[PDB]
């Protein structure tokens, strides 16, 4: 799956 | 790329640096404290490649 994580 | 103040999600709210995650479904993304996905599943299903279906199209 395709995420973003907190950067 | 999107700008900061696209809305996302069930509850139709900013990204905000928050985890998210996308759905193979329906293609809007998800903050996983809105849909029941932690972080450390949000790693694991990255690394795997498996697909993530949101409540919405479940
Ligand atoms: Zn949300
Ligand atoms: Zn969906």
């Amino acid at each position: 799956a395709r995420t973003k994580q907190t950067a | 790329g999107p700008l900061p103040n696209a809305l996302y999600c069930i509850c139709r709210q900013p990204h905000n640096n928050r985890f998210m995650i996308c759905c193979d479904r329906c293609e809007e993304w998800f903050h996983g404290d809105c849909v029941g996905i932690s972080e450390a599943r949000g790693r694991l299903l990255e690394r795997n490649g498996e697909d993530y279906i949101c409540p919405n199209c479940t």
